DNA sequence: TTTTTTT
């Protein structure tokens, strides 16, 4: 039926939303069920046009006032249906987004829609901006794992070469340590240069 | 439930934070220039805990305005609500509220409102079936442990009553099955979210 | 000695609640979950309970056989102690241990060996049956009525003759209600064939296990097993013993996607050259042959099967006959989920017992020089890849691949017969060897998955395009035979087709791809 | 003992927590005495909901699962009580009255673990109830029991008894009598056995193998045996799937004896049933709802059109062949005379037609619908086999595919190719409707055919005869000879690629399209 | 105790010579099993002169034993037409 | 395979390993042959094959090719 | 999202790592940090400033568990044990506990965290040997663990009350206790006319 | 249970049987037949989201919905035997969310009371599984395939929870 | 042992 299709792009949005809760780290998200959501999008213009159908025949006057109403109910709880496993759907994935712009914009195109791509792109200019402004003082975009180490020994985990600090130029020499406050190294350890001395 | 924003404390924290930084700033050009760089690690260690702790509290709100941004938008719609919404949020809270929803509603719009028909077009409508607008459950167990009265005195708390074997505590009702309990002082317990709103507007217990 | 052993059963215990991998004890928290799990056993390593306390191994090492009842009456202890509130017996809790040390061979194993912990590796012919042990046991004292406990550990005891409360010569007699059980399973073991010496056939000892230990293995299957050896003497030379091994642990050499691993299914049906990357990948040193390669495909996937309300049923499976194909067979028989590849010799059948038609279910059956074999004759498999099924009647639901070089041509879904640069390249790896592309595995796990997980359909347009084009070609050889069965054949073509791609319905492209293989027929 | 009086009492007060049961075994003690004035009689066991006697004491019912010997003896004693009380017992028979005959009792439905297989039968399961389901494999064969080898000492005038006690018999585990009767009385007069009085109770033991699908790979199913008592012996056959509510029961000393010096052999395990059903897995069930809906299809106008409508509605153009099918499915009258000739109670039907004409769907559909069909292809049937078939077992006779499902319908495909020997010996199915070899079965049958023409393609030219490979003979004893062969026409292919576009386009209830299965 | 060791420059004389045999089995088979044969069959020769490295000229002489079973096989049919063909080609030296 | 209990005997092919084996009269035999030069396993053969077969089982007649000549595989005249 | 999942309904063990570090415990100095009458500073914005600038040596003194740990890492702290965080408390609690099973032994909600963290850093400082610590610990837990097996079986829609229960204990049992309630809950609630 | 969740959705999508209570023409569709007019007492399984609107509404309701065989007493039989050995699962994905959905289109205390008691059982088996910890097995394989998914979610978060507190607690 | 007959 109508909301078969929206029952299977629910099924989709269910699938990727269990795959995420079991990778921790952010794996690139399934690509946009494009098909699905273009396949339920002519049925509600079919719906819509049955409902022109179904106003036309009221206006006929023959059981509009029970038989058209029964109808018409039918297939707008069929639209709202697919409507409401649209929006489930586009809403995940945008959660999606919005946590990956969090770990990395803050610091797989082919795979998000264009609409979802520019949506994307608004969520990192709106996060660079609640930090750029008041409450810049602490980096909103900085990890929210608690300071447990003020010190830490960080060493490369890849050879990127000098890098900034606070007061200082670091070389990233492969396989070279240091012994480091853990705040300076928390940017690069975002870079994933540097990995636990 | 997003608990009231505290202006007040909100501020006094951030130029608390703002003035140990520029002493920070000013001991780090002093030494740049007794020297011991331990109290400066000391208090830069306390500046990012405190500012963690900001940034996750105002991170949570966040959260909450967006998951009631429908509801939030319904609140300040409604007068007869008791809060205004610039009352609940901050100002930097409001106004993202109200852009991060204009945006949903204008992709939303853009979407499938333009097919939809204009009857059901309404996004926060409550016509379907489960209403659109989507509120925080009152009713919601949370744990909390019973801070007790704020005043020193027990007896000065009308809440605050003997219970058997000389224990203080606080009658409570849960409205779905109509029960009544009592919640001695400095314990622990399990409750909905929605009888637990009093005694935490109160601050006679402490979610924990 | 018996306070020795109680002193030794608490030296186990005190041992099990003061030992911690990483200042965590795991023999406790071992003992816990298989608790939970109500698992009445408990697993020790011999490394970390003898890498620094060398005395109880020493013990073990000296009497094993009447200690391992000691340290499961101390597992029993600990696990009550631990489980059980005081002031608010189990059962008893087996002993699993493994040797972690050097095997040594089937065949070198000796009479010294005997009573001594022994670790080795083979090959197990067979697992018997499991056998329940009397753990407990009520015997009732015939003539003077009075009952006696008896309680049994199957290591390395019989009825008392006298009565006790003397009134009889052997009246204890067993209350079976009363007396508690264990099962216990034998096994064989045969030595692996390099522990055999060149020119001899490996030695086969016989070995018990019981309770958890039981069914841990199965036989043919390669193993380690960690056990006493021992000596016991059949009812059935002179002095002299029939050698077993009890076991105290087992460890096989032999030895559902998760978020990523999915992922690379989804991405396989994605892509849309997947059916031409999948007939290039097979065969790939094979230049040419693409409807060979294609067919191979899509038998592989095989038609959708389907049952009518009236009991009617589709055929779920292509059939593919030919006429280097061996190679092909040879690289089927790996690609395909379950497969059997053989010249006809099988003596048994294809078809037959059971064949290897029988044993290979879907996927494809590959048969080497199924033309060139005459036992198992066609008159059988005609009805087995005909209607699937064979006064004996077998299964034979699985595709047909047929290699040489009528009815059953008729039956079959699809026929067909049998590059300077190719033959350098391929003598240029060859030569290599003696001085797009998807793993072997992975492709077969991506058929069973399609298989599995769509089952495609023809759309309204396909079949309309099928009709048409099966009345066209009727009306051809009309003007010149083609059957239904060749259509039903194409049709499965095309549902096979389309289950790469995973359609919810087969499409006319596929239709159209169908009658092209088809007309090679 | 006190435990067990207790057990009695607490399964009165379940007996008469369920009024049911009571009246159940008093409605078995009534049916008895009405049908020993009448001539039949019931025999004397119950069974009840294992949810009932839960209903009544869950402790009880678990108490009965745990230690089965302790409970349902006590249990079955109250119940025969309770039948001894509410039977009026009238008349009784002194060879009853030294019966004794015990009520049974049985657990039905919400097994849950005690539900089990022989694969997964545990030791724990032992001297505990549980319920195991699995095909039925090497029954014995019935033997008669002892309950008491009742006596009587010559010239005493007193009938001395001795009763016997099987370990697999009872629950409970026993010192074994001696099973031996008495050469003396214990008043020292010669005591003679007394035939009659003496109890003689029919048992079998039955092994059950695990379901072949439920065997593991690579493995055979594991197989307990089942006691049967009374009624529960020859309950099933082998190859029957079966399901027992039977106590798995510890025996034997498993090498705990001197005498076995390995002790390597476990302590032998025999299920103890109180009951055995059969299990389809069939036949169909009339209600009086469905019985006026089928008189009002009878009041039907066309009443055989509507049944043979019904039938195979999928299948195309095979309406005739359907309603011929139905009148098969009737099979119509049979009738013994008194000079004893006999009218077959079956109509055989062929119908010939070129492969994938889906004359053989019809014909499988035709088993499909029949409640009870015999399927074979005349390449791989044999006529001696339909007749009869023969076992090496001295050889046990097997009833032949026509012999098996007699007044049943039997399909078969490729008659034609069927060898005409094979039809010789079908023919004696057909108009002897018996079978001869020395030993003689009974094929009755109806005889359903599809079949295809020796050219492969029917001629109109050929005569139909001349297209089946039967001979005229053949064609005479059928009932009915039909001609339905694959043809091309256009509005007709449409049609009929229309059908089939429809089965593909029909969807099962639980799968979506996309998804696959399972007037 | 000597492992035969094939020549690199014999081996590519004895790859196009496997290329023409083939062409010449198609003509008149040969076949990349064939071709290991040489490359076994060279070993050998090297046996035989118990060299651990394979002359060029042991290759050309498995290449000559290759194209006699060849010649061999369906002898009367092909064998002088094979033998004219392969004149050149059965030993590279 | 014989009584032993049950043991198995080594097969002769298996027997003769890394030395060349030998066969004549090329057909069973053949198909241990031929078995084993497409699997490289009779069990592995392990050993090189030398064949002396009579034509046809008798005299030889230059007519018939070697295929007619001994039955075999085309594969195994190429091995 | 901002929060992550599992963060959605319990605080991770880390948080109460940080809970129990916001805590405070006693230690003894190493330095006058304390200037006689005849210099940097703490100045801390978010505790006390004037306990650490008084600190003298093995002069005990209380000050935030993190700051303790922080100070620890260096020589000039050693921290004080806790006193119920002793052998003979322990067996008083174990006593206890096995004297009342319905009734956990009165340790702090934080007694498992903190015997814990300081077996990681306070080990040195146990006059007491750490391993007998160690083993009063991990019975106190089966113990308690076993009191909460009891309390899962006797489960409540209404309420529930866990007076002595380590804090822990309680993050851990959160989820699962939570959702089994609020499951029973709806399934009353449907019940419920 | 919300109106954007997949499971609620999916769970509202399953059908359930019904018997007609009207006859409506036009409504053939529902029926699978183009022409066909909606006949009084005929039986037709519907997806529960329409299925429970027509049985609210209809007066006589529109539609009554027949009794599933996952609420069969058969089913109410076994779970009251053993709720563990049960596949839930098997029955349905959402058994316990249509069972609940079931309860509040009829309210049936002692059907509350056996799908409490089941899933009172079945917690302290996923308690017991999500506690065990590594360090596929077969016992908790077979469980997760009796236990439904938001069962095995619920499982998977206990679980989760579990393995980062000991991994946490073992590990610096 | 000797038919009987299935492999």
């Amino acid at each position: 039926m109508y909301g078969d299709l929206g029952n299977k792009l629910v099924l989709e949005a269910k699938r990727t939303k269990q795959l995420y809760a079991r990778s921790n780290q952010d794996v690139n998200l399934p690509m946009y069920h494009e098909d699905i959501i273009r396949n339920i999008l002519k049925e509600v213009s079919n719906l819509r046009k049955n409902t022109e159908y179904l106003k036309e025949q009221q206006q006929l006057g023959m059981l509009d006032d029970k038989v058209a109403k029964c109808q018409y109910f039918v297939t707008l709880l069929c639209m709202e249906r697919n409507k409401r496993c649209l929006l489930a759907y586009q809403r995940l994935r945008t959660d999606i987004l919005d946590s990956m712009a969090w770990n990395n914009n803050g610091l797989d195109t082919n795979n998000l829609s264009h609409q979802e791509q520019e949506y994307l792109k608004e969520y990192c200019d709106l996060i660079t901006d609640l930090k750029s402004g008041d409450l810049v003082d602490i980096d909103l975009s900085g990890s929210l794992v608690p300071p447990s180490d003020v010190f830490i020994d960080v060493r490369v985990l890849k050879d990127a070469g000098e890098i900034q600090t606070e007061y200082g130029v670091f070389n990233l020499i492969k396989d070279s340590q240091f012994f480091v406050r853990q705040s300076d190294v928390e940017r690069l350890i975002q870079q994933g240069y540097l990995q636990k001395i | 439930e997003l608990l009231p924003y505290p202006h007040q404390l909100m501020k006094r924290l951030l130029n608390r934070i703002s003035m140990q930084s520029q002493l920070i700033e000013n001991i780090s050009m002093g030494f740049l220039d007794n020297e011991s760089k331990l109290p400066l690690l000391c208090m830069e260690t306390e500046l990012e805990r405190l500012k963690f702790v900001i940034r996750s509290y105002i991170r949570c709100r966040l959260s909450k305005i967006d998951k009631f941004s429908l509801y939030l938008r319904q609140l300040n719609e409604d007068e007869n609500s008791l809060i205004s919404l610039t009352d609940l949020l901050s100002k930097d809270e409001i106004k993202y509220h109200d852009t991060h929803s204009l945006i949903w509603l204008k992709l939303v719009n853009d979407s499938i409102l333009k097919y939809m028909p204009e009857e059901l077009q309404a996004i926060n409508d409550t016509e379907g079936s489960v209403n659109m607008i989507d509120e925080p459950d009152w009713n919601k167990f949370v744990f909390i442990h019973v801070n007790g009265p704020p005043d020193g005195k027990w007896n000065e708390d009308p809440l605050l009553q003997e219970n058997e074997f000389g224990k203080p505590c606080y009658t409570v009702t849960i409205p779905d099955l109509k029960e009544e309990v009592e919640l001695t002082i400095g314990s622990i317990y399990v409750m909905r979210y929605e009888v637990i709103r009093d005694l935490l507007r109160d601050d006679k217990v402490a979610l924990i | 000695n018996d306070d020795d052993n109680t002193e030794i059963i608490k030296s186990f215990k005190n041992f099990i609640l003061e030992f911690r991998l990483d200042s965590q004890f795991i023999y406790r928290d071992q003992l816990r979950n298989n608790i939970l799990v109500k698992n009445y056993s408990l697993t020790v390593n011999m490394e970390h309970l003898i890498g620094y306390n060398e005395d109880i191994y020493k013990k073990l090492s000296d009497e094993p056989s009447d200690i391992i009842p000691l340290f499961e009456t101390a597992i029993t202890q600990v696990a009550k102690r631990i489980s059980i509130l005081s002031r608010a017996s189990l059962p008893t809790f087996q002993l699993i241990l493994n040797s972690n040390a050097n095997q040594i061979p089937l065949r070198d194993l000796d009479s010294e060996h005997v009573s001594k912990i022994v670790r080795l590796s083979g090959i197990i012919i067979s697992t018997s049956v499991l056998s329940s042990r009397a753990t407990y046991l009520s015997i009732m004292c015939r003539n003077c009525r009075h009952t006696t406990s008896i309680t049994i550990n199957n290591f390395n005891v019989s009825l008392p003759r006298s009565c006790l409360s003397n009134c009889g010569p052997d009246p204890y007699i067993i209350i079976h209600e009363s007396s508690k059980f264990i099962d216990q399973q034998f096994l064989k073991l045969q030595e692996i064939p390099e522990l055999v010496p060149v020119g001899e056939m490996p030695r086969n000892l016989t070995m018990t296990c019981d309770r958890y230990l039981t069914n841990k293995v199965i036989p043919g299957t390669r193993v380690t097993i960690v056990g006493i050896y021992s000596i016991y003497n059949s009812k059935n030379g002179v002095a002299i013993r029939t050698p077993y091994i009890k076991i105290l642990g087992i460890q096989s050499d032999v030895e559902m996607f998760t978020e990523e691993e999915e992922e690379e299914f989804l991405q396989l049906s994605r892509n849309p050259k997947l059916y031409e990357i999948l007939t290039n990948s097979i065969a790939p040193s094979i230049f040419g042959n693409e409807d060979i390669k294609k067919a191979i495909v899509c038998l592989l996937m095989g038609g959708s099967k389907k049952i009518l309300p009236d009991g009617m049923r589709l055929r779920g499976d292509i059939n593919v006959l030919l006429l280097a194909k061996s190679q092909l067979l040879k690289f089927v028989e790996k690609v395909s989920p379950i497969a059997v590849y053989t010249s006809g010799k099988g003596a048994a059948g294809l078809t037959a017992e059971g064949g290897a038609m029988v044993l290979a279910d879907g996927g494809v059956v590959c048969i080497d020089e199924f033309d060139k074999m005459r036992d198992e004759d066609r008159v059988a498999i005609h009805e087995a890849m005909e209607q699937q099924t064979i006064t004996t009647v077998l299964n034979s639901r699985t595709s047909v691949l047929a290699a040489a070089n009528t009815t059953i041509l008729s039956r079959f879904d699809m026929i067909f017969i049998v590059n300077e640069e190719r033959d350098i390249s391929i003598a240029n790896h060859v030569i290599n060897i003696h001085t797009s592309e998807i793993s072997i595995e992975k492709m077969k796990r991506y058929i069973t998955y399609c298989r599995l997980k769509c089952a495609p359909r023809l759309s309204p347009q396909a079949a309309e395009k099928l009709s048409s084009n099966f009345v066209t070609i009727r009306k051809q050889l009309l003007i010149n035979p083609i059957t239904i069965r060749q259509l039903e054949a194409i049709i499965r073509i095309t549902e096979s087709l389309a289950k790469l791609e995973l359609s919810p319905i087969a499409q006319e492209r596929h239709v159209d791809e169908a009658i092209r293989l088809f007309q090679a027929s | 003992d006190a435990v067990f009086g207790d057990r009695v009492r607490r399964f009165q007060e379940f007996l008469d927590t369920f009024t049911s049961y009571r009246d159940s075994v008093r409605s078995i003690q009534v049916y008895n005495s009405n049908n020993a004035a009448n001539y039949n009689i019931l025999p004397h066991r119950i069974i009840i909901s294992l949810d009932d006697l839960r209903e009544f004491d869950r402790s009880f019912w678990s108490g009965i699962l745990v230690e089965p010997a302790y409970f349902i003896p006590p249990a079955e004693k109250a119940l025969t009580d309770l039948a001894d009380s509410m039977d009026d017992v009238p008349h009784p028979n002194a060879s009853a009255v030294s019966s004794r005959h015990p009520w049974k009792l049985s657990f039905k439905g919400s097994f849950g673990a005690h539900a089990l297989s022989p694969r997964t039968l545990t030791a724990q399961h032992l001297n505990k109830l549980v319920s195991v389901e699995g095909i039925v494999t090497k029954t014995s064969l019935v033997r008669p029991k002892l309950i008491r080898s009742v006596h009587y000492a010559a010239k005493t005038g007193r009938f001395h008894y001795r009763d016997y006690t099987d370990a697999t018999t009872t629950l409970t585990t026993r010192i074994p009598t001696p099973a031996i009767y008495p050469t003396e009385d214990t008043e020292g007069n010669k005591l003679t056995t007394e035939y009659g009085y003496s109890t003689f109770i029919d048992h079998q033991r039955i092994t059950v193998q695990e379901m072949p699908e439920m065997a593991p790979a690579g493995q055979l199913p594991r197989s307990i045996d089942v006691i049967l008592d009374d009624d529960l012996v020859d309950k099933t056959k082998p190859g029957d799937r079966v399901n027992v509510v039977g106590v798995f029961k510890s025996l034997g000393a498993g090498g705990m004896n001197q005498s076995n010096s390995n002790t390597l052999i476990g302590f032998k395990t025999l299920i103890l049933g109180n009951t055995v059903y059969p299990l389809h897995a069939a036949r169909q069930m009339l209600t009086d709802f469905d019985i006026r809906n089928i008189n009002k299809l009878s009041k039907k106008k066309d009443i055989f059109d509507i049944l043979s409508q019904s039938l195979a509605p999928s299948i195309y153009g095979h309406d005739h062949i359907k309603k011929a099918i139905l009148l098969m499915l009737m099979g119509g009258v049979e009738k013994n005379l008194e000079n004893g000739s006999h009218l077959r109670g079956d109509i055989n039907i062929l119908m010939v037609g070129d492969p994938s004409t889906a004359k053989s769907q019809l014909l499988r559909f035709v088993l499909n619908t029949a409640s009870l069909a015999i399927a074979t292809t005349g390449r791989g049937s044999s006529g001696v086999g339909l007749t009869a078939a023969v076992t090496t077992d001295e050889r046990r006779l097997e009833a032949g595919a026509m012999v098996l499902a007699d007044r049943g319908v039997v399909c078969i495909d490729e008659f034609d190719k069927m060898t005409d020997v094979d039809r010789v010996a079908i023919h004696e199915v057909m108009e002897q409707q018996t079978v001869t070899i020395h030993t003689t079965l009974n094929a009755r049958c109806s005889v359903i055919a599809a079949a295809n023409p020796v050219f492969g393609q029917y001629d109109v030219n050929r005569d139909p005869h001349q297209n089946i490979a039967l001979p005229d003979s053949l064609l005479s004893r059928f009932d009915l000879l039909f001609v339905v062969t694959d043809d091309i026409n256009e509005i007709r292919d449409r049609s009929i690629s229309e059908h089939v576009l429809r089965t593909h386009r029909y969807l099962p209830p639980g799968y979506l399209e996309g998804e696959p299965v399972r007037p | 105790k000597i492992y035969p060791k094939l020549h690199q420059m014999d081996m590519d004389k004895v790859s196009r010579v496997y290329a023409d045999l083939r062409r010449e089995s198609i003509s008149t088979p040969i076949t990349v099993r064939h071709l290991e044969s040489i490359l076994r069959i060279a070993e050998s020769f090297a046996k035989m002169r118990l060299s651990e490295f394979v002359s060029s000229y042991d290759l050309d002489r498995a290449i000559k034993v290759v194209v006699d079973s060849f010649v061999d096989a369906q002898k009367v049919s092909v064998r002088r037409q094979l033998r004219r063909s392969f004149a050149i080609y059965t030993l590279g030296h | 395979v014989r009584k032993d209990e049950w043991t198995l005997e080594g097969g002769a092919l298996v027997l003769a390993d890394k030395g060349v084996c030998l066969i004549d009269e090329f057909d069973q035999d053949r198909t241990s042959i031929h078995e084993a030069m497409e699997q490289q396993s009779i069990l592995q053969a392990r050993c090189s094959i030398i064949a002396a077969a009579n034509p046809n089982g008798g005299r030889y007649n230059s007519t018939l090719p070697l295929a007619q000549n001994v039955s075999l595989t085309e594969p195994i005249l190429s091995r | 999202m901002s929060l992550p999942a599992h963060l959605q309904q319990t605080f991770s063990p880390e948080e109460i790592q940080f809970i129990v570090e916001n805590e405070p415990i006693k230690i003894f100095p190493r330095i006058t940090t304390r200037q006689k009458i005849r210099h940097t500073r703490w100045q801390l914005i978010t505790t006390d400033d004037k306990a650490l600038n008084n600190m003298v040596a093995m002069r005990s003194t209380e000050v935030v568990l993190w700051i303790a740990l922080l100070l620890k890492q260096q020589s000039k702290c050693s921290i004080v044990a806790p006193q119920w965080l002793t052998t003979k408390e322990l067996d008083r609690k174990i006593q206890y506990e096995k004297t009342h099973p319905d009734r956990f032994s009165e340790l702090p909600w934080n007694w498992l965290v903190l015997a814990r963290i300081l077996f990681n850093k306070a080990k040195d400082d146990f006059h007491d040997p750490i391993h007998e610590l160690r083993g009063k610990i991990q019975d106190l837990r089966e113990i308690r663990q076993i009191k909460v097996l009891k309390g899962l079986k006797y489960l409540n829609e209404s309420h529930l009350q866990l007076d002595n229960l380590s804090l822990l204990e309680i993050n851990e049992l959160r989820p699962f206790i939570t959702e089994i309630m609020d499951k029973l809950r709806e399934i009353h609630t449907a019940s419920l006319t | 249970m919300g109106y954007y969740d997949i499971d609620d959705v999916l769970a509202d999508g399953t059908e359930f049987p019904c018997k007609f209570q009207y006859d409506i023409p036009g409504l053939g569709y529902l029926e699978n037949n183009p022409g066909r007019p909606i006949t009084k007492n005929t039986k037709l399984s519907l997806p529960l989201w329409l299925a429970r609107i027509l049985a609210i509404v209809g007066p006589v309701p529109f539609v009554e919905l027949l009794p599933p065989d996952m609420f069969s007493t058969k089913v109410m039989n076994a779970i009251k035997t053993d709720p563990v050995a049960l596949d839930l699962h098997s029955i349905n994905s959402h058994f316990f969310s249509l069972a609940i959905k079931w309860i509040m289109l009829f309210s049936e205390k002692e059907l509350a009371n056996v799908v409490s008691e089941l899933l009172l059982q079945r917690a302290q088996e996923l308690n017991h599984h999500a506690s065990s910890l590594s360090i596929t097995n077969i016992a908790t394989s077979t469980f997760l395939l009796k236990l439904e998914e938001m069962e095995k979610e619920i499982y998977k978060k206990s679980h989760e929870s579990y393995k980062d507190t000991k991994r946490w607690m073992f590990k610096k």
